[PDB]
């Protein structure tokens, strides 16, 4: 047997991975293999595989038997491009030892993590694992620690995207907590530390796999997964589209792409969206879609914390991040869940030089013991902090309500904002007329007559604007034109801040 | 200038284009402003300026002047295109995506658009209907009132009302059934 | 309390404290005895994954001296969360009662020998070899195994020589904590 | 057998290294052992040994033999002071596999190299080796590259 | 200020002092300007200012005034000391 024959035999096995029968089962379950997923994700022919001939060095439990060694050791690693842009990937292969993590497994992932940080290219992981490989014991625990160290080091340096394409258990479930975005596949992917078998054995509770850690749970209730997609093919198609929004590294400006949508057009549809009656809700998404280039908007966590909307869009070709209230849900109030999603999004966009647009319509905070005992104070500070420390352009437009401390939390001008616009329907006050007048004229006669005078003078955006809180009051139809003008001149903005080893977020 | 971008040299686009119940084999190539498209062996030349932002896209297909509108697009290949007044649904996958997509399980969920539930806790202040009333898509059915607002619940189904489960003056929570349609 | 398990509330308090001390150059001492994470739907639906990442992040990004001593249990992913050496730690000591493993003998042996006869006999051999701090120490996970009475002396020695420690990290506008 | 007994037995073997008969030959040739050399070099009582319980993982050509395991894997590493000034040291032990370099051997030396660079303290090496440990093959070549 | 230096707390110096053909057991301790030295059981007190650069070192040993010269020193313990005119080699 020549060396070339041995090489060819290893190449053929590396492509089969766990073997054709396991691949057959992989498809029966409705899943693609790790290599098929990469072929879909990356530009055709752009993928270059690294370390395809690496095998484990294990010896206990008869794991050093021939029928036990596989080339690639359960991960496919390499580099490629999406639409001409460099990206690093890795994908875990469930058909080889259940996708469990070995020492060598982690080493290969770390290698990719180090090349991407050095050059400044994003890393996209496709995760699917049964947890640690117990045959090696403590070697796999060091594997996790090294991966975690790279994921922390890369934070704020390169984007880190993690798409879950199957179950994930043990220590593996923490890597999506360190990356920027986590995506899942409905009814296929899971995230949990221990399985239902442990829950039943430890405590008298009955739960199944989908209930414990299914995609629907994490995208609707726990707030862990940013979005779930119907199947593997649609998940990767949307991932390519998402990729096109982000810079390659934090040293780069927000990408600018060819755009055919005139930057100076008006949107007459905005003038009548906001009702004159204060108790009538409207859909904030109608405003967002009409302003953004070609009415394309990428919504994050559509089913979690619906009272606040965050997502990506482009204006005049440039990627921007959008944050705003949704008056339809809980009157547009802030609560614990909305502050968590908001602060996380704002901080990512600031780290990677993506401008922020804020659409404010917030009457205050969600009251009640459910929020008080939940630490609403500690959690609300997260969104205020995320805006106050931002150094990227911030353009705020107030569409209607801004009462109380929520005015400042939703990126008010006095938090180093660049511009602040009000629509004619905006009203900025410490509280509404009823509270303010009954408190001011407490115990006085003819309070209702005093309220009429108070409403005429203060129930409008003018007592704030004349003091410098608002830069202009614009016809809503011109909102897009005004924002476009600001974005194209604030893009060269640079500011300094006192040196600090690191930031200290309230947590 | 830090990270050179290299445009993939794609000479031919091999697509699998699914219409109503048929899947067609289409291969396209770009020659500038005109795409040469082979549709199941038929050669067509589609010339345009391809301004992708305009609501009205004017194309010339083998000398035939057409106006089309693209109403929606999805990353998964779904496109809604209005052609001669009628909206057609087309799912365009690449050859590779179409070949692998056959391995996906055809799971089907239930359409429960007749079951109208409260999206938000509060007091019911208006119901626009009684059983037998006609309902249009987007029609207001119930109004709830919490934190002195008027959350409006609309129907997602055309038909008539079968039962009204919550009346004005009643207090409802999240997920409670308000009205049931036929 | 709760067998020493990690949960949402403990991760929040821990991460906040660790981050402050790192920012103001205050060394960290870690006393590890953690069997894993608090199970149950109360924690799963509460975002235990998202919240546990807060404590791991706070330790991993630290640049101040970190001295860890393991007094007894360190099972599973909790080993790394509680400032393990592979997160740029300075020293890691074990007491003779420490045990470092992916899981306890019962889970590990029944999974390894799943469907086999005489599992209990195999468990006896497994416990004798792995139910101790040695399979981790011989691989470089632990720097020494010390008599507990000397813990103070060892820590004092490390603190007075790690105080001049300086490290570099790649430049980043700001950190991006998992939240 | 308790864990404390096993620990004490490993401590006693780590101090003997290659064994008393090897040590006897070491003196016959007119050489000190690696641990005796450190005791002379550093301020009395200042030396703290690191990773004394680390053993090789290599299994091949009968290396997996318990009779083939030596705690310390042929190097003594640690830190101390000379006249009150911090210094890092390591010393290669010729009595254990001829002082040959293994993967784990290099790893321990690299660990000292990294702590010394981070704090800013000199490193003094006491070298004595027969070369690469051929039983591991290419693992020892990576060891050299990391040290370099 | 970057690297604190900690003076070893050496209470006693245990020396093996080889002269011509004899090896003597000497234990010394410092009490400031005077060293208390036990030489094979004999107690001596050597008081001086210990200016180590001068060619002439004046010492007082149990009240006896001596002048000595240190001519050479080696790291290996060898010292050449002139005592009453004669150079003695001590290791
Ligand atoms: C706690 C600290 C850590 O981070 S270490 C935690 C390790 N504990 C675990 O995750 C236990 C492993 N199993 C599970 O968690 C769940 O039952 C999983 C496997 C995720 C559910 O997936 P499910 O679709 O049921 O797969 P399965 O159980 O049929 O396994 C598929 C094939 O993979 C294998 N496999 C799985 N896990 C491991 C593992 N840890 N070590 C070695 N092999 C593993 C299974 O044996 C199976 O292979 P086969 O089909 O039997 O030929
Ligand atoms: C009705 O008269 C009172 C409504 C309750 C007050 C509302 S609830 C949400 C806003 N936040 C706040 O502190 N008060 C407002
Ligand atoms: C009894 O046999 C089972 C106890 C339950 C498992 C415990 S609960 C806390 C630890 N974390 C974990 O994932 N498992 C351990």
């Amino acid at each position: 047997t020549s060396v070339n024959e041995r090489i060819e035999n290893k190449r053929r096995t590396a492509l089969l991975g766990g073997g054709q029968r396991r691949i057959d089962a992989q498809h029966k379950r409705g899943k693609l293999t790790a290599r098929e997923r990469i072929s879909l994700l990356l530009d055709p022919g752009s993928f270059v595989e690294s370390d395809m001939f690496v095998e484990h060095r294990c010896a206990d439990f008869g794991m050093a038997a021939d029928k036990n060694k596989f080339p690639g050791d359960s991960v496919v690693t390499g580099r490629g491009r999406i639409n001409g842009r460099l990206v690093y990937v890795f994908s875990q292969d469930f058909t080889v030892f259940g996708g469990s993590l070995s020492g060598a497994h982690a080493q290969k992932i770390c290698k990719i993590m180090d090349q991407a940080i050095t050059v400044g290219a994003p890393v996209i992981g496709l995760n699917d694992s049964g947890g640690a490989r117990i045959q090696e014991g403590v070697e796999s625990l060091a594997g996790y620690a090294d991966i975690f160290l790279r994921n922390v080091t890369a934070s704020g340096v390169i984007p880190q995207i993690s798409l879950i394409m199957g179950p994930c258990a043990g220590g593996a479930v923490y890597s999506p907590a360190l990356t920027d975005f986590t995506f899942m596949v409905k009814d296929t992917s899971y995230l949990f530390i221990t399985g239902p078998d442990v829950v039943k054995s430890v405590t008298n509770e009955d739960v199944t796999q989908e209930e414990l850690g299914g995609a629907k749970t994490h995208t609707t209730m726990s707030g862990v997964a940013h979005r779930a997609f119907e199947n593997d093919v649609d998940a990767l198609c949307n991932l390519r589209d998402f990729f096109n929004y982000l810079p390659l590294s934090s040293q780069d400006p927000a990408p600018v792409r060819e755009c055919h949508d005139p930057s100076d057009r008006l949107v007459p549809e905005l003038d009548t969206i906001v009702p004159l009656e204060s108790t009538k809700a409207y859909n904030m998404v109608d405003i967002i879609h009409s302003v953004v280039d070609e009415r394309e908007f990428f919504e994050i966590m559509p089913n979690y914390a619906k009272n606040i909307i965050v997502g990506f869009a482009r204006m005049n070709g440039r990627t921007v991040g959008i944050v705003g209230n949704q008056p339809k849900v809980a009157s547009g109030c802030l609560d614990i869940n909305s502050s968590v999603k908001g602060a996380r999004f704002v901080r990512f966009c600031d780290a990677f030089n993506i401008p922020l647009i804020t659409f404010v319509d917030v009457p205050g905070f969600l009251p009640g013991t459910a929020q008080e005992y939940g630490g609403i104070i500690r959690h609300g500070a997260k969104l205020l902090y995320a805006f106050a420390e931002a150094t990227v352009p911030k353009v705020t437009v107030i569409t209607r309500k801004a009462y109380g401390g929520a005015y400042d939390v939703m990126s008010s001008k006095h938090l180093c904002g660049d511009t602040n616009y009000a629509w004619p329907t905006a009203e900025i006050a410490v509280m509404g007329a009823k509270g303010a007048v009954e408190i001011i004229f407490k115990g006085h006669e003819n309070v209702e007559a005093a309220q009429a005078e108070y409403i005429e003078k203060f129930a409008n955006p003018f007592p704030a604007a004349v003091r410098g809180f608002v830069d202009d009051i614009i016809q809503p139809s011109s909102t897009r034109a005004r924002i476009c003008c600001d974005l194209d001149v604030l893009a060269s903005k640079k500011v300094q801040r006192p040196w600090r080893k690191h930031a200290n977020i309230p947590l | 200038s830090r990270m050179p971008v290299i445009k993939p040299d794609i000479a031919n686009w091999e697509l699998s284009v699914k219409l109503h119940d048929k899947v067609h084999t289409v291969v396209a190539s770009n020659n500038g402003s005109v795409f040469s498209v082979e549709v199941d062996g038929s050669k067509l030349n589609v010339t345009s300026t391809w301004n992708l932002a305009s609501p009205l896209l004017s194309v010339s297909v083998d000398g035939t002047q057409r106006t089309v509108q693209c109403l929606s697009r999805e990353a998964g290949g779904n496109m809604s295109i209005q052609f001669l007044g009628t909206v057609y649904k087309v799912n365009i996958l690449t050859r590779l995506a179409a070949e692998l997509n056959k391995f996906m399980l055809e799971k089907v969920t239930e359409d429960t658009s007749s079951v109208l539930r409260s999206p938000m806790p509060g007091v019911v202040v208006a119901v626009s209907v009684k059983p037998g009333d006609a309902v249009a898509e987007g029609q207001e059915i119930c109004v709830i009132e919490a934190m002195k607002m008027q959350n409006s619940m609309t129907a997602g189904k055309t038909g008539t009302v079968k039962s009204v489960h919550c009346q004005a003056g009643d207090t409802v929570g999240e997920g409670d059934l308000l009205v049931e349609l036929e």
